[PDB]
DNA sequence: AATATTAAAAT
DNA sequence: ATTTTAATATTAAATTTTTAATAAAAAAAAA
DNA sequence: TTTTTTTTTTATAAAAATTT
């Protein structure tokens, strides 16, 4: 295919968010855009990246293709891009080999670099769209904070949403912590709020590591939509540079 | 080697008992029995059912773990010095045979179990099978002299010379695991000194004066109230234990009360029951002379250990040698000075619940 | 036992300056403030740690409570706090619980903390208050450079002092050397001089690896106080921002 | 007898930290003209020669030649007990084989005099010839420590090519081809960051990764890297110190 | 020379 | 009744070098 | 210039082996 990228930095803080939880991934890239859907390497987690094709600048993709890509060699591969860099992404139809020609935002340094294809099973699980009781729209600093100071005492966040403020608990062997956070709506620039939206009190345990790989996604996005209810694996949705999501779910 | 002593003052006077790391006895002069240590070595340090030898034959086991062991006493800050064993006195001829039955009967459930035919029965009953011999102490002494620990030789048991170190202050601590040790008169013994990598074991230091403060008595009367508990000098009254024992020497501050108003027909006191020879063996035995021994820590021979270690025992060069090193490592910090004596201890405590 | 420290990134450059020389102390928790007067795990330094009641902000102490806190475990627990948090202390009668409360700066993030305590005895020193008869007033940073860059090549200073000035002198198998520096009192500047009071040209040698322990008051007080005399350990004091002091204590070589 | 008072601390603070990383004993070729240096690898494969003249210190004076040879890994310690505005004054005697590496503060406040262990080896002082070379290009040394870590990650081996139109970095690995097709730039607006190449012949032959990996850690010392090649020759990676000398490496490819 | 323990004492 | 006690069994280690994992910096990448 | 942000490097705590 041919899917130029402006803004590569994106695509960067994506595979280095999705680099340390998983490894094999399934690219199923169609004309529709960019998705991968895909579990753990444990198989607990579950990551559900979409980056659609009106966000980037130049798409072209005739044949609907699902290619696999190990996350570490691609992490690697956009670890050498720089941050203003316009990274497009190609393929050939033939041959398995994924070309990722960078471009230096001088247009004086051209990188190009072919990506070694590896075929494996494609994931088709799917999910469909559960009322979710208690969204929690909080800034990706202080979810980044919580769960990586939540992780110094607990190996698992009891997550007290209610109606005022949602109150992230984790009990271990060093302490007790307890995080509230106010429903604030006074002190904001549209980006620092933390909002609840009350539909039930929502208490259940959610465990950490995996929840810390799911913060490692920060630098994606300001925002943090925690979606949740009483029985169904948390969204934790990553705003994708205005374009697509990356969304994370954790079994409780 | 006290019937009940350890748990006696750990259920009974907790205060003395103060548990405390390796790494807090920083500068801190100490004095271990050294055949102990030889028959922990002699006894841990075993492959296959058989001793750690070289290549001629010899028994080399005590003198690996004396060269690691000594080495983890250097990088903990603490000096040490093995006196060694010596000559046991003429009221230890009972524990001996005592000790020698076991051994043969160890040896002939040995041969019992090598016509069975196992290898862990085997292995057990060799590792019963341990003794101590001039040539062991000659080269670990040996030893101890091309590492710079200055080593001592005891003229009665070693444990003796070890409280007479410690009563002169020339040493802080008695580091011997043995509790005839304290009633030999040390103020500060000190047990369980496995220096191991990341072991954490505390060391369970025992304080005499703590002993004497709490349970109430002095030097002479926790001498009788260990004979009573049954030394390796002398025999026990039956049907006295531990419990008993601190209620009679607590309520008659003496022996020989005890021998005079006690009944014949229910507490048996044996008819050869020599317990003013072993009080008065464990109030002056025959010690070494503290002010004229030669408490130094000089500089490692390198070259007659290399030649000793790799000629005789053929050790690997790389192992000693990086030991040695840390060895000079730690005598750099050996010069480093306690806090201890510059400012005096007044807040022993501070409880936190 | 309520004490609400309004700068809680001094409590955490505390703990963070507790965290490598000592693992577990008893903080002295009395109606006249917070203290801590711990020694080392290898019974050569020591901590007078000193936080005075009129440097918190309403503080209240009924009791005089004494608890043994594990402080790695609390520097993980304060490192949980941000730059600009406000930090409550808060504990029981009972020695069993240590609550951390982080009051954020917006109100927006208010941060409980409850804290596992451990049950330990530890040795109090009894420090005598004398003049030392060598003051030197000295800055943070580089009293930190100074000790870590000579322990790169050195085992242990030999801290001499003149009417030029100190002279940190380190030895070693590296190579040998030699850090002096020079009173100013030209200048008479207020933090980035070195003010050195004499009585006698003392020559004393401390641990180097102690002293690398001590550099992590460092951000905690600009002025660093060594004060020494002759073969009487080193003290070297961080005044911490109008609460109280920080006081490192060295065993001489 | 030997004074080398050069006013710039941190460039020979990165040409000590660009050489530990390759070469452990280096003989440090004194002479009255400059300050040189020759060895070869610690695995015996690069050449580095770096030279540092006369001129760009700010005082000099040398009488014999001293072929002192230093441990990098000592003299980097203590370079890095430097700060980055010091003043170096690399001193030396005769009788003694101490090189003082004395480094004055920024401020009249400190001296920092080292004396140093002269670990003496008699490396052999090989004449290299400064022939013509087919391909020289003039690119930025942040962009090429760029392209020899950002390559690193994927082979064992870099394929550099000389194309007309800017020279060409490729590295056929386990992950994939690594094909920079880096631009010719002469713009006039990037005075230093233009890659100006003076092509007399195409070349194109496979170079190592680990060594230009070690290569690109003189990148502080330079904007540019005058890179130099042509066939069946050793590679020139030339670090300008400055106003005071080259630090060529030499790559066998 | 140490610790555990359990039937057997031990009143 | 408990708890007291003399019996009866048991062990006593310390590396260096690897295993996955750690948390403090090295050392840039970017406000 | 000040502050994060990570790979690296680190002494680290568990665990294998055998240290002769």
């Amino acid at each position: 295919f041919e899917a130029r990228l402006v803004q590569g930095s994106i695509l960067k803080k994506v595979l280095e968010a999705l680099k340390d939880l998983i490894n094999e991934a399934c690219w199923d890239i169609s004309s529709s855009g960019v998705n991968l859907q895909s579990m753990d390497s444990s198989h607990v987690s579950l990551v559900q990246l979409t980056l659609r094709s009106e966000g980037f600048d130049t798409y072209r993709c005739d044949r609907n293709l699902a290619m696999g890509v190990n996350l570490t060699s691609m992490s690697k591969i956009l670890k050498c891009a720089g941050n203003e860099d316009i990274i497009t992404l190609r393929a050939e139809d033939n041959a398995d080999t994924l070309a990722l020609v960078f471009e230096a935002p001088n247009q004086e340094k051209v990188s190009d670099y072919e990506m070694k294809l590896m075929d494996l099973d494609v994931e088709q699980l799917g999910i469909p769209e559960q009322e979710y009781s208690c969204v929690v729209k909080m800034p990706s600093g202080e979810f980044a904070r919580i769960c990586r100071d939540l992780s110094h005492i607990g190996d698992a966040v009891v997550i007290s949403c209610a109606k005022d403020g949602v109150k992230f608990s984790a009990s271990g062997e060093l302490g007790n912590g307890n995080i509230k956070l106010s429903q604030t709506s006074n002190v904001d620039k549209e980006e620092e709020a933390v909002t609840i939206e009350m539909n039930e009190p929502v208490q259940l345990t959610f465990a950490l590591r995996y929840l810390n790989f799911f913060t490692k996604a920060t630098p994606l996005s300001s925002t943090v939509t925690l979606s949740m209810s009483a029985d169904v694996p948390l969204v934790v949705e990553y705003k994708i540079a205005d374009m697509g999501h990356l969304k994370y779910y954790l079994a409780p | 080697g006290i019937q009940g002593l350890a748990k006696l003052i750990a259920d009974v006077a907790p205060s003395a008992i103060r548990e405390n790391d390796i790494k807090s006895y920083f500068g801190r002069k100490v004095a271990i029995d050294a055949s102990m240590s030889i028959y922990q070595f002699l006894i841990a340090v075993r492959q296959g059912g058989d001793v750690l030898q070289n290549e001629e034959g010899e028994t080399t086991s005590h003198l690996m773990g004396m060269f690691y062991r000594t080495i983890r006493m250097m990088e903990n800050g603490i000096k040490p010095v093995y006196v060694f064993d010596g000559k046991p006195p003429q009221l230890k001829s009972g524990e001996l045979a005592k000790r020698s039955e076991r051994r043969a009967e160890a040896e002939k459930q040995l041969q019992q179990a090598q016509a069975a035919g196992a290898e862990q029965e085997v292995e057990k009953f060799t590792k019963r099978l341990v003794k101590v011999t001039k040539q062991h102490n000659d080269e670990c002494k040996h030893l101890l002299s091309l590492m710079g620990i200055p080593y001592l030789d005891a003229p009665s048991e070693a444990e003796a010379s070890c409280a007479a170190l410690v009563k002169a202050g020339k040493v802080y601590a008695a580091a011997t695991e043995d509790m005839d040790c304290l009633t030999f008169g040390s103020p500060v013994l000190m047990r369980h000194l496995t220096a191991s990598e990341a072991k954490k074991l505390p060391i369970q230091e025992f304080h005499l004066s703590r002993i004497l403060q709490e349970l109430g008595l002095n030097q002479e009367q926790f001498v009788d109230l260990c004979i009573l508990l049954g030394s390796d000098y002398c025999e026990s009254i039956r049907g006295i234990g531990p419990k008993r024992a601190v209620d009679l020497i607590q309520k008659h501050k003496s022996i020989e009360e005890i021998v005079r108003r006690l009944d014949p027909n229910k507490y048996p006191v044996p008819e050869n029951w020599l317990h003013k020879e072993a009080h008065q063996l464990f109030l002056e035995p025959e010690v070494l002379d503290p002010e004229s021994v030669e408490l130094k820590w000089s500089e490692p021979n390198e070259e007659e250990l290399i030649k000793f270690m790799c000629g005789e025992k053929q050790f690997s060069e790389e192992r000693i040698r990086s030991g040695v090193k840390r060895l000079s490592k730690s005598r750099q910090g050996s010069t480093q000075g306690r806090l201890d004596d510059f400012f005096k201890v007044t807040g022993s405590l501070s409880s936190a619940k």
